[PDB]
């Protein structure tokens, strides 16, 4: 991106394809970093109940 | 489901039309001058490549990087050797010798990871009990000689002692996660 | 259109300084871009950052002069960033 | 940005007009402010020679109705 | 037919290599330029015209090149 | 300044910056280090703008990146491609595989380090060592080669 | 005939690759490839390794492929040990699996140019794959060599940012494609160093047991991810790219689409994929959780052994094979009641495919040749083993 | 003369070169395709010979022969070329 | 003085050969998303000197099975007939302007096949004896659609001397009419000159032959003889087919255009190579025996009547 319309134009047509739309070169759309602290879940045979392992 | 690539639906009979749109095309190049555009194009695209020692390829918490052993906030490190570091290394890298200190507390008289041997698994990140052996964020720590990537307890220590506030960064982003 | 171009080139020489300034950065960062002062560590680097370029090239580590003693103008090696600064460089955690 | 790969263009570029200005401006000083006479027949070498005969030695000098 | 056909769109450059040898082994033939080429050639004089002595018994040849006599190249000229 | 000295020192500084500014390396392409560079010759971390050729033959390769397990198979060969290249030549041994044995040091099949073979110069660690790793390792190589002072050397010799 | 080793050092070669070539003059007669390059003794060191300790020696057999070879080792043991993997896990190992299929195809189609002479087309790719390593880094901390894949569950959860990052690589991923598809597709000069060259007929490609693109090229429609559907391959859409005729052409062409296939399975798995663990719950198979084996002393025991020791899978053999992105990738487990594995035979496709490279090279030239290894994927880690 | 300058000049500065370049520092691969091709090769570049003063002969007054002779000379060694596709030859 | 244009000549060639080298490994890095050599000196401009140094000072080898002549007068004759190629150019006006210069053109470019000869003979290892002999037959191929090509624009130019084009392209390039050749020079440069689409010579993949055995000052060389090569052909393109607007009061717009045209054209090449993949042997052959040669023959002949019938035969001198 950062490129004068005219290139980007020239760029779009000696392509052949609206490049500007999919740029591969990265900004401020990649998840930015420290992203929030995570709770993950706890799976099954958490129970501290009918959690025989004999059954499991 | 299936798909057919290459494959022909059915005989396009030329027509004079269709025959010149294809003679064209192989007297004229017109499909190669179609390459060159592309190329072309992209020459006007900004270039992803990164200044490397001004600027730096992004990696995230979990990276391994190189090896360093952890120490309490207190100051006593934080390995008790149970050894199982050296149990689950792939690599038979992790040498680990001990006896009862003086204090009379658990600790390692030699600790050597050879890092040649090592493949940077991270399993001895995961194994430790107390998390003293982590995987530092550096991965710059080319040698000159060979002995050099050979590493005992004092340059591990040494490692843990300089890259600790990140390690400590590093683990506190991603402990949550394990 | 075009004289913007030339108008921001000309912010980003002009911008480091004096042609001395420029010529430090010319040739041992090879890279005239200005950026935010982000901080400037004990040991002498000066670290930058552009958010509006792409996530490759935001943040930059302009080294020092000297560093433990050895020279560090053209010698300049990644390991010059110190640890508490090595993660914002990479990106590892988003701030400073 | 592509505008990196001009400062060589440019050098090549300067290289490459000087060899063509450069002969043809040796050439404007050597034979006297006039284009070296291009004796591809020999009718022309004949031409240029008699003109050296006609005055100094070089062709390129000129002698006029004046003379 | 067909074959030429599929030729124009398979092989399509033997057709217009043929194509090309036979336009030039007509267009010649048939041009209203092509008697030009071996007049304007001739004329274009590069030996000197040695001149013939006058017996005065030739009143085809001009005693001087810009009488009204002799060849002329107004067929060059307007060409 | 004038001194014998100060005129064998520029010169070899000249020397040095030549070999450093273009070091053209050659990649056996053993196993998976040999993708850890063709990811350094990629866009992220260009190695030409430093000066580092993609591709070069043994006989025309300043630099020898050993990327991957040499197997006692590959050994007899490897050191005939060292042997083959120029004289100025370095080797950057890149890989845990590659540097002492890494996983397979044990193995019947493999050479515990390319030092056995070839004499190396920077040992870049890591199991795939990262790219940059490997652009800092060959980096380091260009602090080596400025040190040298081949020139200084002959002369006080 | 003039015998002519095509050296490891040669670019061409994939760095270890002896083919003693009998060039009838530039034209080949015979091909004799001396592979064992590259052979680490990877099944002999597994059976002194405890079943987490080998896993890492998968990610090494094919290295452009990491993932999907450490799922086919997590789903043997994990059948040996009759557990299954919790359904988020699965979810993340076909999402990774694809993004190694794309990875592979990527280095397959690009570097297959590399050989022929077409550069550009490995560098607009290359800095899209390195997009795709930071995936890897990111949830397992190794660009490639992850480990991520354990064989029950996966390791760790998926970063909090990894599925919008992975969108925004897919969304804009195809035009990528497009691109060399573009610049490399109906090149005359590809075509012609392409098309009509190792032509393999269906029942030969059967009978030298390709199993691969280099099967589906010829037409025979057989994709493992589909007929024996392995983890949750049943859950999500995807139409196999079948070619046609064979040649080195049909097969790059099915390779193109299988990229575009994959991504088709990538936008399903990150639209769908289930809040859940990550890994087994049963202690005994995977190692229990960090806050856990510090509270705990049922877990911190779990702990101790497992990683100590081992998960001992119960007496028995199997033969898992999941569809790598070169081809059937199979494991033949052979355990005792031991912590650590008796027999590991890594079928690797590339066995097969270099075998045929004779068979497929006839009549051909020094040039075809390169071309012929270029359209078999062959990585020599997988091979040599 | 001076031409004669100007290329040892040229020689001069590739000699300089070899020499600093070596100073400074201190069996049977035959296809009849390719014996074929050399002589196909000679018998074209003869007849850019017969060719080659076609500029000069365009000035002929005749004109008229010139080009039957042209066209004769081109088309009959075409069909030399013909013959040779359509013999084995230029099928390598 | 005519040293003193002896030197203007060469030493800016050769300068220009050394910076086209840059010029390649930034034009084609942009089109492969990447900046190219911008780090030794600024923006890379020091980068040619660079490595010619560390290629001169490199142990040059002499493999054990080598003949220690026919391979130091192989990369002697390629760079002294290359460089010796631009004594007779119009730029407008040339150094030594020969009466018959399209020919010492042909006559020079054809001896540089030659030394590919020479020095696949002297390596004594196979891959440059195979390498040698497809190269040679190559250069030859395309040699005889080369110089067909030329001979049907000669017949419109009047005259073999470079010189006689300025005057012929003061209306209209020579493009328009025979484009079709100009295609067809172009793509014949593309061989000549061993460059991408066609260069199989020295194919990477397929024999790492040329200069297999070549390393350090007879690498270079060539090397540098390529690359002058590579501008040469492209200004040969540029005088007789693109013809510089010339002014006879101010000749130097005359060698501006030239440099523009030339430089373009030269670009093209280096975009050409980023963007195709390699021909096969036989494909190439292919082309030039197949495709091209029935098309300049046939095209030679319309070139001999168009003149004649359009009463249009070139004025001689
Ligand atoms: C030559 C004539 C000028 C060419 C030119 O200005 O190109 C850029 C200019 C903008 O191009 P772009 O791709 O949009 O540039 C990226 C950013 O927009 C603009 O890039 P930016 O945001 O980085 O802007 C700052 C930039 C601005 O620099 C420029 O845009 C001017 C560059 C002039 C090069 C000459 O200045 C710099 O970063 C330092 C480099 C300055 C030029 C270095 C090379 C100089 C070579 C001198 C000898 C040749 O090109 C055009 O306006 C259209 C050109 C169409 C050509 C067909
Ligand atoms: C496998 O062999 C190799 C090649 O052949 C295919 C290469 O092309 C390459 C690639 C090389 C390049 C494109 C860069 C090399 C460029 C040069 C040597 C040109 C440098 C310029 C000069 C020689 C200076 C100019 C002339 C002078 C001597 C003085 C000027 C008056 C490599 C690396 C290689 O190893
Ligand atoms: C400003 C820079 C312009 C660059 C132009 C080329 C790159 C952009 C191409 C964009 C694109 O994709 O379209 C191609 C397009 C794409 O077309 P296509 O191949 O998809 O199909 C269209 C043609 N049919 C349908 C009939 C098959 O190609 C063409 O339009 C035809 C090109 C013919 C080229 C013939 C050879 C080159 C010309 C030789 C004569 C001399 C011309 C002047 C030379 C220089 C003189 C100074
Ligand atoms: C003419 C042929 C080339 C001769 C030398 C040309 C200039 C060399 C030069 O400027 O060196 C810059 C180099 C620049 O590279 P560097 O060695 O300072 O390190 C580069 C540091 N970064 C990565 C930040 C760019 O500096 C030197 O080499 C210092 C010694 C030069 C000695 C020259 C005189 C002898
Ligand atoms: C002067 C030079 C003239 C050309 C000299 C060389 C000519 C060589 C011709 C050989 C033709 C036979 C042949 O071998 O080619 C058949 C062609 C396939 O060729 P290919 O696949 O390359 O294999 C070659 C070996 N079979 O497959 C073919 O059948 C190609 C058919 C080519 C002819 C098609 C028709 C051409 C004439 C079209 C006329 C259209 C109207 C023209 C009007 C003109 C008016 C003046
Ligand atoms: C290295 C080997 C190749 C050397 C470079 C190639 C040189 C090719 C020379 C071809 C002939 C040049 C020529 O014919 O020009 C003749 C010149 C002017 O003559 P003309 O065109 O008729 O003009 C007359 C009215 N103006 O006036 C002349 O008479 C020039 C006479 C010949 C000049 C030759 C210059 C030296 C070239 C030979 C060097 C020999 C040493 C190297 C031997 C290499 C052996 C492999
Ligand atoms: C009256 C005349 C009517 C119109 C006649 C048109 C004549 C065209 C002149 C060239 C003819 C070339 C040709 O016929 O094609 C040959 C080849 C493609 O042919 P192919 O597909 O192999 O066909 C197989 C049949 N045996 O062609 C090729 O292989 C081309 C390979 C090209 C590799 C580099 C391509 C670069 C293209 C861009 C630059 C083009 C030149 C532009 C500059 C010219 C000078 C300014
Ligand atoms: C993608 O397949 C392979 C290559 O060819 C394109 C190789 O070049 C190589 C090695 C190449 C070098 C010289 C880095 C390897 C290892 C490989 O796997
Ligand atoms: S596991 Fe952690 S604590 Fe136990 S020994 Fe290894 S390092 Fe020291
Ligand atoms: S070191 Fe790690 S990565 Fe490099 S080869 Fe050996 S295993 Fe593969």
């Amino acid at each position: 991106a950062s490129a004068t319309r005219v290139i980007q134009k020239l760029r779009n047509w000696a392509s052949g394809q609206d490049l500007q739309a999919k740029l591969q070169l990265r900004y401020q759309e990649i998840a930015k970093r420290t992203q929030p602290p995570p709770k993950l879940p706890v799976g099954p045979s958490h129970k501290l109940s009918n959690n025989y392992y004999c059954t499991r | 489901t299936y798909k057919y690539v290459n494959k022909k639906e059915q005989e396009s009979e030329v027509d004079m039309k269709s025959a010149t749109d294809n003679a064209a095309r192989i007297l004229m190049w017109t499909e190669l001058i179609r390459g060159l555009g592309m190329t072309l194009s992209y020459l006007f695209r900004e270039p992803a490549t990164i200044n490397y020692p001004f600027e730096k390829g992004p990696l995230s918490p979990r990276f391994r990087g190189e090896h360093a052993l952890r120490r309490y906030p207190s100051g006593e490190e934080r390995c008790i050797a149970c050894k199982l570091c050296e149990a689950i290394c792939p690599a038979q890298a992790i040498t680990i010798e001990a006896e009862p200190r003086a204090d009379g507390s658990r600790r390692t008289t030699r600790y050597d990871i050879d890092m040649t041997k090592c493949i940077y698994c991270g399993f001895c990140q995961e194994a430790c009990p107390v998390d003293a052996i982590v995987e530092g964020p550096n991965f710059e720590f080319s040698t000159e000689t060979h002995e050099e990537l050979l590493y005992n307890k004092e340059k591990l220590l040494n490692n843990g002692d300089k890259w600790e506030a990140e390690i400590a960064a590093n683990i506190q982003a991603d402990y949550l996660y394990r | 259109e075009l004289v913007e171009v030339l108008k921001r080139g000309v912010q980003q020489v002009t911008g480091h300084g004096g042609l001395r300034g420029l010529l430090r950065v010319f040739f041992r960062a090879n890279d005239i871009r200005i950026g935010t002062l982000v901080g400037e560590d004990k040991y002498g680097n000066k670290y930058y950052e552009d958010n509006k370029q792409f996530f490759g090239r935001h943040r930059w580590v302009i080294y020092t002069t000297e560093m433990n003693g050895k020279n560090t103008f053209w010698d300049v090696d990644g390991s010059m960033v110190p640890p508490e600064w090595h993660r914002w460089l990479h990106c590892m955690t988003d701030d400073p | 940005m592509w505008f990196e790969i001009l400062p060589g263009l440019a050098i090549m570029g300067v290289c490459l007009v000087i060899p063509g200005v450069s002969t043809a401006y040796i050439h404007k000083f050597t034979n006297g402010g006039k284009e070296k006479r291009v004796a591809r027949v020999q009718y022309q070498w004949y031409l240029m020679e008699r003109d050296r005969r006609i005055s100094g030695v070089n062709r390129y000098y000129v002698s006029k109705g004046l003379e | 037919s067909a074959f030429l056909k599929n030729a124009w769109a398979k092989e399509p450059v033997l057709v217009v290599s043929f194509s090309v040898w036979g336009l030039a082994i007509i267009m010649p033939m048939i041009s209203p330029y092509t008697k030009y080429a071996s007049m304007i050639n001739k004329a274009t004089p590069y030996n000197y015209p040695v001149p013939v002595r006058d017996d005065g018994n030739m009143p085809d040849v001009p005693s001087h090149p810009q009488d009204p006599l002799g060849p002329s190249l107004d067929w060059l000229k307007n060409l | 300044r004038s001194r014998a000295e100060y005129v064998v020192t520029k010169l070899d500084d000249l020397i040095n910056w030549a070999r450093r500014s273009s070091l053209w390396p050659m990649t056996f392409g053993l196993a998976c280090c040999a993708v850890e560079m063709m990811h350094m010759a990629a866009p992220r971390y260009d190695m030409d703008r430093f000066g580092v050729v993609f591709r070069a033959s043994p006989r025309q390769a300043d630099v020898m990146i050993v990327a991957g397990t040499l197997t006692n198979k590959m050994a007899p060969a490897l050191r005939k491609v060292y042997d083959q290249m120029p004289e100025p030549r370095y080797v950057v041994s890149m890989g845990s595989c590659a540097n002492g044995g890494g996983y397979y040091h044990y193995s019947y099949s493999v050479v515990r380090g390319c030092d056995r073979i070839v004499p190396v110069d920077i040992y870049v660690p890591g199991c795939p060592p990262t790219a940059e790793a490997l652009l800092y390792g060959i980096l380091q190589l260009q602090r080596k080669i400025k040190r040298e002072q081949k020139l200084k050397i002959w002369y006080r010799r | 005939n003039m015998t002519l080793n095509f050296g490891p050092q040669h670019p061409a070669a994939h760095g270890v690759l002896r083919l003693v070539l009998e060039l009838s003059g530039e034209m080949v007669r015979k091909c004799d490839p001396h592979i064992g390059l590259l052979h680490r003794g990877t099944e002999k060191l597994i059976e002194y390794k405890t079943y987490l300790q080998a896993l890492p020696y998968f990610d090494r057999l094919d290295y452009v492929s990491m993932m999907c070879n450490e799922q086919a080792y997590s789903i043997a043991v994990e059948k040996l040990l009759n557990i299954q993997p919790p359904p988020r896990a699965q979810w993340i190992r076909v999402l990774f699996g694809e993004i190694t299929r794309i990875l592979n195809h990527i280095m397959a189609v690009t570097t297959h140019a590399l050989d022929i002479g077409a550069m550009t087309p490995f560098f607009w790719m290359f800095e899209e794959r390195e997009k795709m390593f930071e995936f890897y880094e990111r949830v397992s901390g190794a660009r490639m060599h992850a480990a991520y894949i354990r064989p029950g569950g996966v390791h760790q959860d998926l970063p909090l940012g990894l599925l919008d990052d992975i969108y925004e690589f897919s969304k804009n991923f195809s035009l990528r494609i497009d691109e060399v598809e573009e610049m490399l597709t109906n090149n005359r000069i590809w075509r012609n160093r392409t098309v009509d060259i190792g032509v393999v007929t269906a029942e030969d490609a059967l009978n030298y047991g390709f199993s691969g693109v280099m099967l589906r090229g010829s037409g025979i429609q057989w994709d493992l991810r589909k007929t024996q559907p392995y983890d949750v391959y049943d859950q999500v859409e995807f139409d196999v790219p079948i070619g046609s005729r064979g040649d080195c052409y049909d097969r790059y062409l099915c390779r193109v689409e299988e990229m575009r296939q994959s991504l088709r399975i990538i936008e399903q798995c990150l639209n769908k994929m289930p809040p859940g663990e990550i890994k087994v719950d049963d202690a005994k198979v995977s190692p229990p959780k960090r806050a856990e084996m510090k509270t705990s002393m049922e877990s911190l025991i779990h702990h101790f052994k497992l990683y100590t020791e081992g998960y001992q899978v119960p007496p028995g053999a199997t033969y898992t094979a999941i569809e790598a992105p070169k081809g059937e990738f199979g494991v033949y487990l052979v355990s005792d009641g031991s912590s650590r594995p008796y027999r590991c035979k890594i079928k690797a496709p590339g066995f097969a495919h270099l075998a045929g490279l004779d068979k497929m090279s006839k009549g051909h030239m020094l040039a075809d040749v390169v071309a012929i290894i270029g359209t078999q994927d062959i990585v020599f880690g997988e091979i040599d083993r | 003369m001076n031409l004669y300058t100007v290329i040892f000049i040229n020689i001069l500065l590739s000699l300089t070169l070899i020499l600093v370049a070596f100073w400074l520092p201190q069996r049977l691969p035959f296809s009849m395709k390719f014996f074929l091709v050399a002589i196909t090769f000679l018998l074209f570049d003869l007849e850019i010979a017969l060719l080659l003063p076609l500029p000069w002969a365009i000035q002929t007054i005749k004109t008229s022969t010139m080009m039957i002779m042209a066209f004769i000379l081109v088309t009959i060694l075409s069909l030399g070329l013909a013959y040779e596709w359509t013999q084995k030859g230029l099928e390598w | 003085m005519f040293f003193i244009n002896i030197l203007t000549l060469l030493v800016p060639i050769l300068i220009a050969m050394a910076f086209l080298t840059l010029v390649e490994r930034k034009i084609l890095g942009y089109m492969q998303l990447r900046k190219g050599p911008n780090i030794v000196g600024p923006y890379g401009i020091l980068q040619p000197f660079a490595d010619a140094m560390k290629l001169f000072m490199k142990e040059p080898m002499r493999p054990l099975t080598t003949s220690m002549s026919l391979f130091i007068i192989a990369p002697t004759l390629s760079l002294t007939l290359a460089l010796s190629l631009w004594v007779p150019l119009p730029m407008p006006h040339p150094l030594i302007n020969l009466n018959l210069g399209i020919l010492f053109i042909l006559a020079t470019s054809s001896l540089s096949v030659y030394s590919i000869l020479w020095s696949g003979w002297a390596s004594n290892s196979k891959y440059s004896l195979f390498g040698a002999l497809r190269a040679v037959a190559q250069t030859i191929s395309y040699e005889v659609t080369m110089a067909i090509i030329l001979l049907s624009v000669l017949l419109m130019n009047g005259s073999y001397s470079l010189q006689t084009l300025i005057t012929t392209q003061e209306h209209m390039w020579l493009l328009l009419p025979a484009w079709p050749m100009a295609m067809m020079w172009f793509i014949s440069t593309l061989a000549e000159t061993n460059r991408a689409p066609f260069d199989l010579t020295e194919g990477e993949s397929e024999l790492v032959g040329f200069n297999v055995e070549y390393a350090a000052g007879p690498f270079a060389l060539f090397f540098m003889a390529e690359y002058t090569n590579i501008i040469l052909m492209n200004a040969l393109t540029t005088i007789i087919f693109l013809g510089p607007l010339y002014y006879i009061n101010l000749p130097e717009l005359y060698s501006t255009n030239f440099m523009m045209e030339a430089l373009l054209l030269s670009s093209t090449f280096l975009w050409i190579r980023a963007s195709y993949p390699r021909f096969r042997y036989d494909q190439l052959m292919h082309l030039l025996w197949k495709n091209f040669l029935p098309l300049t023959l046939a095209l030679c002949m319309w070139h001999i009547s168009l003149p004649i019938f359009t009463a249009g035969v070139p004025p001689y001198m």
